[PDB]
This record gives C-alpha cells, structure tokens and sequence, in this order.
C-alpha cells in the first residue's frame, strides 16, 4: 500500500547486505 | 483518520523527512567505489507530486518514487582497480555536496515550517472546540 | 527519532576507520618490505518496503597495494630485494607458510635463517647455514656460504631460497602481517605455492614501504571534508527533531 | 585513543626513534672501530573488523 | 501502577535515561586503561524490549539487560605496561565515539518527545473530569 | 507534472 | 523481538 | 659515565598529543553535560497541573 | 526483582571500589 | 544518615 497507510500483512524483514552472494 | 490540514502537513512532513533522508545518503556515500553487485553507487533523488486525489490541485506532496541521476558518472583512472573497464576507467558517483549540503538545509526548513503550520491549525480547532463556551 | 541521524552517524564512523587505516599505512612509511592496505568506502541499500531511501556506508578493505617500494642500497651480502610480482616464502607463527617481501635475512647463532624472527623456507624445509659463515645470495636464490678461516675456493652451495609469483588478487594480509593465498586461489594453486625458476633477487639492495604521500594527503583532507559534511547533518536532524516533537503537545 | 590519533603517534614515535639512530650514527663518526646503527621497524598486529 | 499511557510513557522515560546514561559512561571512560580486576573497560549497551505480558503486542519499553560489546577491543603496542600481554599488547575499549554522541542526542530527544507525550496525556485526563460540568 | 525537487531542477540543462 | 538499540544494531555486519 | 649530564625524559610528541586529546575530550563532556541540563528541564515542566 | 516495583526488604547498599579488593 | 551533596560524594574516593 501507500506509505503510512494500514495494511493487513507485516512488513518484510529488513537487512542490509554487506557484499551480494 | 487525518483530516484536512493534518493530512496535508502529515504529508508534507513524511516527504520532507524522505528528501533530507536521500540527501543524507547522497551526501554520505559521495566517496563510494563499489555497491554490493559490483555497480557504482548512483545519486538517487526524491520526485515530488501533489496528492491531489482525483479532483483537487490542492494537496500535499507525496513522494511519486526515488529516481536514480542519469547523469554519466565521473570517470577515474585506476587499472589496477577491479572494477575498471577495457579502459582502465573506474566509475566514482555524481554527487554534488554544496547541492547536497543546500537540499538538507532546505528540506530542515520545510520541515520546520509544516511543523509550525501543523500546531497553529491545531490550537485554532482546539479553540474551535469551546465555541459558544 | 528520524533514522537519517543514523546514515550519517555511520557515514561519520566508517570515515574514522578509514583515517584510522590511513594513519597506519602513514606510520609504516619507513617499514622494510611494506605493502600499504587498500580503504574504500561501499554503499549499501537497506532492503524493504517503501521508497528504498536509505543507503548506509561501510568502509572496505579491498586487499593491499602491490606496486614495488623504493630499493635502499645497503651494502650488505644478506638483504635482498625480489623482483615485482615475486615473495618470499618464510614458515608463519602457527607452524604454517607464509609469503613476505621484507629481505631483511639474519643469520642466528646456530646458523638458521630468519626474517623477522620467522624461519626462511628453503627449498626443502628451512635453511640451516654453517655456524658463523659468511653468506652469498645469488640472482635466481642460491645460497655460497665461506667458512672463515678457510681459503675462498671453498666457497659452495648450501641451499635455494624458495621464491613465489603472485597477483594482487591471489593473496591477503593475515593479521599479522603475512600474506597467504586467497581461499579461491588455493583451491586452484593448491595449498603449497611451487618456487618460480623465473624469479631474480638482487642482493645487497633492501625494499622499503610504497606508502604513496600524496594519496595519503589526499584521503585525510577528503576524510575531514566528509566527517564535517556528516556533522552538519547530524545538526538538522536533531533541531528538526527537537522541533517536530512540539505536535505532540497539546 | 580514538585509534587515528594512536596511530599517528606509534609513526611519530618511531620516526623520533629513527632520528635518534641517525644522531648518534653521525655523531660517532671520529670513533675509532664504530659500527653504524641500521633501524628495523615491523608493523604491529592489524585488527580484523569484518571478514571478507 | 501507573494507569496505562501514563506506565508506557514512564518505562520508556526510564529506559531513555538508561540508555543516555550507558552512552555518557561510555564517553567518559573512552580513554580508560584499566578497571579494578585490571580487565580493559569494554563498551555497554541496553537491550531495548516491549512488555506487553498480558496478552498484547504494544506495551512500551523496557531494558532486559546491559550487554558488552564483542567488537574486537584496539590493541596498542606497550611493552612497558605491567597489562600488557605476551606479545607486549595492552587492550583498549571499542568504544566508537561519534557513535555514542548521536546515541545521546538521539535518547534526549526521544526522551522529549515521551515528555511531550506524558504532559498531552495528562492535560487530556485533566479535561476529561469535566465531562458535563 | 512535477519532476525531482531541489538539485536536479534548479541548475541550467541543456535542451531536451 | 530486539536488540541493541543504536550503533551496535545499525552498522552492517557479515551473516551468521 | 663522568663529565655529562642527564637531562629529562619528558618526550613532546606524548604531550602535544596528550593534551589534544584532553582538549576533545572535554568539549564532548561539556556538551553532554548541556544536553542533560536541556533534558532536565521538560521534565521539571511535566510536574505541572 | 523487577525495577520500578515494591518489595519489602531495603535495597543493598551500594559500592564503587576504585581498586579490586 | 548523609553527607555532602553533589561533587564530593559522586566522586572516586580512596577506601576509608
């Protein structure tokens, strides 16, 4: 959805990968 | 949920936040060599536009999506690099920091500024609400 | 608060560890056989949802320098000099083989070859030389050792230093200095490095350090440069914040 | 301490010990059987943060 | 204990102060050789946490524990230190410095912003009690 | 309608 | 269900 | 040894660096010192009505 | 004994000890 | 009872 609106799932979990596989 | 000038300040506010938060990355990986594929870090920049919903010029801004500068990367000369070319040229990002430097200045102002628009609005419909006493 | 005190602050960090690296790379100007570490900062984008706005940085070391030093001549029979794209093989702390430029060779009292304390790899195991001889080294490693006393037409071979070819890419600074191949290296070098019959040294000449002056002035006027950008912005935020936090009263 | 302004002054300090060697070279020239000094300097453990 | 926003706002109050408090020790003690074992001073760091136990996904923050940082502590080479190792090695504490600076200025103003919240929480409970005159 | 806010639309660009 | 909250959980780490 | 003198041993680039840091060690106590006195204030203003 | 509670017993007293012992 | 309050007491003292 647009951001700060409502949605019915969680969000993805967030990582920042350092160097790509 | 938010109505009217909440809305529009909410708004503007979250947009602000997203171009001091891109001029922030810009500005801090203005030295980078490498991402995380190999490619070279490109600016990014924010895309403003009026929410407008369907029948209102008369919105705040929402940001539309993060664009990538397509401006031709700046070249060095490094042939031991990796990364260089057939060339020998390694491709450094495109920023420019006193642009840099002015857009978070001027994203900090804007901010402030909705923020003080946001409480006046408040307190007047808080006043609005004891009319009559 | 707003997470872009948090790019910054990152942005601010990774500069000192680059002036950290920088400092080092300084402080070994005058190290015999030196090769200075590589810093480069790498952007990396914070996957998930929303606008993708936020890209921290993190300081990198990508490997060393391998540009050959300065050739000091010392007139001495004992410290060589490899010639580019060459190493020294001598056996590491932990009983294991490690490569080196440093040509400092010492000789003990029991007659062992040493360099920096560590043993010289001979092309069989170490290299043992007759107590108190005097020492020759040859262009391709071939060791002449006179015992004192003796006439000069005793003069013979003893041993061959092990000399290696290796790239940049191939090998890695462990931590205590010494270069050992590279794990995708090894699997396709093997685990030994087989001695060069290419390779020429040169003795009586010693390599310094290819600490580059001017890159290093550079880096620290660009690394203060950015620290202070970063600084400023880590002001913005916390005054906008501090600002924004009025909506929350009444 | 804040591991920039150590390191500088780990370099200073051996370029001072460096002078101090070439001093004393130069000032024992007249000596008589004298032999010169040479200054040996290794660089210490390096620090991993991250692993490759 | 304290109502509801009233206990929210006052664990996170707490845990702010918890966490400033770990950064200014940490600034203070960046340059520390020693502590009373002899062991080298390694940097804190609390361990943020919702408490929400009877059966809700929000209740506020609180601090589970105070951990110390495994990032590897800066040797420095002294071989006349009565602590240095074998090798001639002294340890010294991770701490990052900028770090700790924005950690405190980022608690203080969260720590605002929770005031904030308490003070309008307040008000609004103040008024409540004249519903109706 | 709008374009990138600040930088990219306040310098002189050629024509296109 | 957390962490540190700072530098030590918003600086990028290797994998585990 | 007869016929010289011992000096001191104080070494100068010790000091000099000592004393900067010193110098910007302060400065960051100082302002942490500022923020909490900032801080403190709100919340003496939280014990109203 | 979970901070911000109430529980009976005083809370110990408190010491900085500048050396070990 | 109590003692001196703020900088003397809220400073390292030795053991007594």
């Amino acid at each position: 959805g647009v951001p700060g609106a409502l949605s019915n799932q969680p969000a993805p979990p967030n990582e920042a990968p350092i160097a790509t596989p | 949920a938010l109505l009217n000038i909440f809305d529009i300040a909410g708004s503007a506010l979250a947009a602000q936040s997203k171009r001091l938060n891109v001029a922030a990355s810009n500005l801090a990986n203005a030295d980078s060599v490498t991402g995380p594929d190999g490619q070279p870090y490109r600016a990014k920049q924010v895309v403003f536009q009026v929410d407008a919903a369907p029948g209102q010029a008369t919105g705040g801004v929402k940001v539309a999506s993060v664009i990538e500068s397509q401006a031709p990367e700046k070249l060095v000369y490094e042939p031991g690099n990796p990364l260089a070319d057939a060339n020998g040229y390694v491709k450094m990002p495109n920023v420019d920091v006193v642009g840099e430097m002015v857009n978070t200045m001027s994203a900090s102002r804007s901010y402030q500024a909705n923020i003080e628009v946001l409480n006046t609005v408040k307190s007047m419909m808080l006043k609005t609400l004891t009319l009559g006493q | 608060m707003d997470h872009a005190i948090y790019t910054a602050m990152g942005a601010a960090s990774q500069t000192l560890n680059q002036q950290a690296v920088t400092a080092s790379n300084l402080a070994n100007a005058s190290t015999p056989g030196f090769r200075a570490q590589l810093n480069a900062l790498r952007a990396v984008p914070v996957d998930g949802l929303s606008l993708a706005t936020r890209t921290l940085v993190t300081a990198s070391t990508p490997g060393a320098d391998m540009t050959p030093g300065q050739l000091d001549y010392t007139s001495r029979p004992l410290d060589v000099a490899l010639q580019q794209d060459g190493w020294l093989v001598v056996q590491a702390a932990d009983g294991a083989e490690g490569y080196t430029r440093n040509g400092n060779i010492q000789v003990g009292p029991t007659g062992q070859l040493t360099i920096q304390g560590h043993p010289v790899i001979g092309e069989g195991g170490p290299i043992t030389v007759p107590e108190g001889s005097e020492i020759t080294i040859a262009a391709d490693g071939t060791i002449s050792a006179l015992n004192p006393g003796d006439p000069p037409n005793t003069v013979a071979p003893v041993g061959r230093l092990k000399l290696v070819k290796a790239e940049g890419n191939e090998v890695q600074r462990s931590d205590d200095g010494l270069f050992r191949l590279t794990a995708e290296a090894q699997a396709e070098r093997g685990a030994v490095l087989a001695a060069d019959p290419s390779i020429r040294i040169m003795s009586g000449v010693l390599e310094g350090s290819n600490v580059k002056p001017v890159e290093a002035m550079t880096d620290m006027i660009a690394n203060a440069r950015r620290f202070e950008m970063q600084m400023k912005v880590i002001t913005s935020v916390d005054e906008n914040e501090g600002r924004a936090n009025q909506l929350l009263s009444m | 301490m804040i591991s920039s302004l150590w390191i500088a002054k780990t370099g200073l300090d051996a370029q001072q010990t460096n002078m101090d060697v070439i001093a004393n070279n130069l000032a024992n020239v007249s000596t008589n059987g004298f032999k010169r000094q040479r200054a040996v300097f290794e660089d210490l453990l390096y620090q991993t943060i991250r692993q490759p």
